[PDB]
């Protein structure tokens, strides 16, 4: 028994350990019992507005469309506190802790945006934070774990299985399957079990409501298309939600494809994986023919969970929404373009998106074509890959 | 159907006992020793046997058991041979009760239907889906019964009585038992539902826990890890992993007697 | 002759040579015509709004000041694009020189932030950007120099003198003695040579502006203090400029101490450095007993510049505002605080102020006060120099 | 009052002749060496000298002289040593005008009036001000002539009419002329307007310039950086720099004969 449906036609669920049922089953009222409340909302969106930064920018790229027929906007979620998107729902998720009494967060992370995010949260609202991390992951994002540790927040290695995201996620759901009393899971994107789907979409929502309402006052019209990049599916939900029921407006979601999709070394399950039941959810994933779950392959980290959100595989099995795939060389050519033209350095991230955008507007120059694309977070983080890459041809 | 639990249970109540059963991960620390491993605990007095297939993402299990996945992943052991494990056990133990505690992507892989039907056809008793709980159980248990498959289900410390309710009608062979919400009180309360006897499985290490477990009134007791620690500390000689593992087994299964 | 005073009181002035006079008469006049247009400051007003992210949020800091009478505010200039309040003002020279037909931008940098924001402006409205840069400041700057390349700025090494930031001030005014009919000096605080330090000022008081509404819309009075580090004073009289005719509002500017005063190794020329005359201007500065410019020292790389703008000079000597400074242990504590109790991590320039403020909120810590902090920058460029410090001891 | 460039521009004057005045930093590469090179440079036929002091921050000077300076900074050169320089020079060489080009640091630095005072008591002549434009001159120009000190200014290629009036009426001495809008007009003008005599002090690196700046109407040249080049060429040899020092300033210096 659930109060909302746990499933997106086939996708969703909860396939928990019957131990983390009454965890999920408190989640879920209590975030029900907050969607009512309208202090629960003022609350929110005073934090959103006053220590995040929202609403955020709408910027129009007049450089990057030049000689053709495209116009261009970029959704400014690198302008929130935090350098990304996932600033959002920490803090809706930080207040729901709060509501049910819990004075503990738990989090998992891999490149490390979702621990400096759980931590800064749980910083600001007083609350003490544990983070699991690979140790892979731990060795390779030491700006990151400092930024956690410097926060208050204490960082967890997790060396068993392939010692990176999805060995992290185990290592929480163990943890707060013990400790739900005290401790809330704070699950880091659109996936898992229910209710975290639901949730995080919710909580990440205002990113759509804000184009929606920005693109109407600078052009007069809703977009003919929204493009983000898909990793957990949180940024894309977040800006799809709004624009579901106007049927006109695309909904383009872009998986990483890594060296090609047809070298196997890529990050797009939706589209190139297959369905399966892993970290509490039926949804298409990384994994062999015999079911082991593999990782996602990409040049951004970020792009590193080897699922994707329920919402979007039924988003596409229905044809609302389309996913593409955008490989390693395109988001990097992608990430130099936006700096060169725009002064702005995207994540490389988000620079998916933007390579898709690209292409819908090079290939076809002379379609008009008004387009939003959710520029997910910065991409200071990423200059030292950029460097060594671009130095390693000439 | 061959109602090998059901025949277990008969035998163990004729002679006011409870039962034993070891927890192994299939391939750990290798196929062959991991065969050995087996028979010694069979020859032991185990009285049924719980085998993980080893899963590459086992959110469930504890640090014990997560190095026991590696070391089997480490021996290229795979879901295939494990089932050619499964069938060789079988057939040199047609009695005992074998039972899988699986993972719901290894089930739903090819088919939650055609894995159970290749649970039958290897001589399977019982599954335990680690990360499916009852109320996301339809599909599975349904397809274990139509193979002559007992679904297992956990019944956590916390249960309240819908999910003791429907603990008691969806399982069958036995309830897995987590518990010291009052002990008795669960118990007391699977027995007044009918549920399928109920094996303790929490923190079962010594032979007096298992003592304790039948005094509680359940029907005997799981160890989960402390097998698993025995490979685990003696990987260095096989000979006298197996001699440890004979002298626990033998000692808690005779405090089953008793 | 000039349009506008070049001197408040007996500090600024134009001490160029002969030959640069027509390029700042002629920058001088843009300006003053600039500021009488409505659609310079609409187009203005918009790049600040749709491109950086304006207006900032106020942010109320309610766990740093629990138990005390102090209230505390930070002004989000860490949430500008960029990451810094220096993208204000390079937007609206960037702007100026479009308006005198310039099509190229020259810049000095020191830590590289005034660089990024120089190119990022020029990148954003096609104009080709070259950047002065001391060699030994290129060499300790390797992540902004090559944020500049990445947005098409080109950079050049300046190894004479003592080859950082006044060596290349210096650099920059002869290129442009020689080449001002096509390129714009885009000078990066509010000090140098009329008309930069009233251009600076202007084209940064919008950071007042806001926090005056803001401070009125959410506390119905005006701030017992607004209180903002000083490097050339451009952040500062930013924060002060709206403010100066409230007398009864208190205006601290807060100068690095570096080492402590004592120890000769600080950067605080306004209180402890000698009027002088360098860089365009008459100023306090570091100089010797001799006359020779010294350089100032600071843990914080961005508060390096020798001397001070002469509107600070001035506020002080007729008892406007008052200054003072704070160490390097100091800030790096504030560093500190601001991370573990509001989830901020401050530019180590903005841990002065904010080292400031908890100072007068620890010192008298039932003085009921109302305080605004100017968060200058975020600082995540300082992660790594404090995570040295921080183990040198353990 | 000695009236050192009036007396100078005289006996020029008298016989058909232009001014040559090099330039060098005071100190660069070091102290005696650079007293040995004022010295071949007046034996070798300058009719002025200009000399500048080591400043820290040479805003408005090229790279060659920001090498002069650091070469003088590395041998430890202060104000107070470059000021006991001019009055050896000033003894050793009665007649021969000295200017400065400071920085209006150095001037300010102890005191405007003070520093004139200074100069004044070593038997400096003139003082060019590199930062200091017309604008700004007031109290460094009124200091000046209170302790018989010509200040020189600057008269850039783009200067309008109301410049040229005022560097005509403020200036003394002689006029710093940057020039080849027309070369003819900015010192017909300045000699309508009663200026100082005008030195060319533009790119003058080859006897052929001085020779092209008097035909145009100009009473000299300033050869503003080839002479610190020839020093820096020859630093391993300070034998060989004054040889072709001496050789240079006389190939300018008879270059303005005609
Ligand atoms: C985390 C990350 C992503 C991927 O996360 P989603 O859940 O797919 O939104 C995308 N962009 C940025 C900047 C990220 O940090
Ligand atoms: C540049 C810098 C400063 C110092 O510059 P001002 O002109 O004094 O404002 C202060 N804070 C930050 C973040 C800076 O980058
Ligand atoms: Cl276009
Ligand atoms: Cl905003
Ligand atoms: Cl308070
Ligand atoms: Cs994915
Ligand atoms: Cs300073």
């Amino acid at each position: 028994t659930t109060l909302l449906n746990p499933y997106f036609g086939e996708f969703g669920g909860m396939y928990v350990p019957q131990i983390l049922m009454p965890a999920l089953n408190q989640l879920e009222e209590a975030f029900v019992s907050a969607q009512k409340d309208p202090e629960f909302q003022a609350q929110f969106a005073d934090l959103l507005k006053n220590y995040a930064g929202r609403p955020t920018a709408l910027t129009k790229c007049q450089n990057i469309t030049a000689g053709t027929r495209t116009t261009l906007y970029l959704k400014r979620e690198d302008l929130l506190h935090g350098g990304a998107h996932k600033t959002n729902q920490v803090l809706g998720q930080a207040l729901l802790a709060k509501r049910m009494g819990k004075s503990e967060i738990i989090a998992e992370t891999g490149a490390g945006q979702h621990g400096v995010a759980s931590a800064l949260a749980s910083a600001l609202l007083g609350l003490k934070c544990r983070i699991y991390m690979g140790a892979k992951d731990v060795e390779r994002q030491s700006p990151n774990v400092f930024r956690m540790r410097l926060m208050g927040a204490e960082v967890i290695p997790v060396h068993s299985g392939s010692a990176t995201l999805k060995d992290a996620c185990n290592e929480a759901l163990r943890d707060w399957s013990g400790s739900y009393e005290t401790a809330h899971y704070m699950l880091g994107t659109a996936a898992g079990p229910h209710p975290y789907p639901t949730i995080v979409r919710e909580f990440q929502r205002m990113i759509g409501e804000e184009t929606k309402a920005q693109i109407l006052d600078k052009e007069g019209r809703l977009p003919d298309a929204v493009i983000a990049c898909v990793g957990g599916g949180s940024n894309a939900i977040g800006m799809f939600a709004d624009f579901i029921n106007d049927t006109s407006v695309g909904l383009i979601g872009v998986e990483p494809g890594g060296h090609g999709i047809e070298t196997g070394e890529h990050g797009a399950p939706l589209k190139h994986g297959r369905v399966g039941i892993y970290f509490g959810m039926k949804a298409p994933m990384m994994q062999t023919a015999d079911g082991q779950i593999e990782e996602s392959y990409s040049i951004s980290a970020g792009l590193d969970f080897p699922s994707v959100g329920p919402q979007h595989a039924y988003l596409n099995s229905i044809g609302r929404a389309d996913y593409v795939s955008i490989t390693d060389d395109e988001a990097l050519e992608a990430f130099k373009t936006l700096c060169r033209h725009e002064g702005i350095i995207p994540a490389l991230e988000s620079s998916h998106a933007l390579a898709h955008a690209l292409k819908m507007m090079r290939e076809q120059p002379e379609k008009e074509q008004l387009l939003v694309v959710n520029l997910s977070g910065r991409g200071d983080k990423d200059i030292f890959t950029v460097h060594d890459i671009l130095k390693a041809r000439g | 159907h061959m109602e090998r639990y059901e025949n277990l249970f008969a035998q163990l109540n004729d002679r006011r006992e409870g039962a034993f059963v070891p927890f192994v991960t299939l391939g750990d620390p290798g196929i062959e020793q991991s065969l050995k491993i087996i028979d010694t605990l069979i020859d032991a007095g185990a009285d049924a046997l719980e085998l993980g297939v080893p899963f590459s993402d086992p959110l469930a299990d504890g640090p014990t058991i997560q190095n026991a996945n590696l070391r089997a992943f480490a021996a290229g052991v795979t879901p295939a041979q494990c089932f050619e494990m499964l069938a060789l056990i079988r057939e040199k133990h047609p009695t005992i009760p074998i039972g899988l505690l699986m993972y719901a992507n290894l089930v739903f892989n090819n088919g939650i239907d055609a894995f159970y039907a290749r649970c039958e056809q290897v001589g399977v008793d019982s599954v335990l889906v680690a990360d499916v709980p009852v109320e996301e159980s339809a599909p599975f248990r349904q397809a274990a019964l139509r193979h002559n498959i007992a679904p297992i289900f956990i019944c956590p410390p916390n249960a309240d009585d819908d999910l003791l309710r429907q603990v008691a009608s969806y399982g069958r062979g036995y309830t897995y038992l987590l518990s010291r919400l009052p002990l008795h009180h669960l118990i007391e309360k699977l027995k007044e539902y009918h549920a399928a006897p109920a094996l303790q499985g929490f923190g079962i290490s010594s032979p007096e826990q298992v003592s304790a477990a039948v005094r509680a009134g359940a029907a005997g007791a799981i160890s989960g890890s402390a097998i698993v620690k025995i490979i685990e500390k003696n990987l260095a000689s096989p000979k006298q992993m197996l001699a440890e593992l004979r002298s626990f087994v033998s000692a808690m299964k005779a405090a089953s007697r008793a």
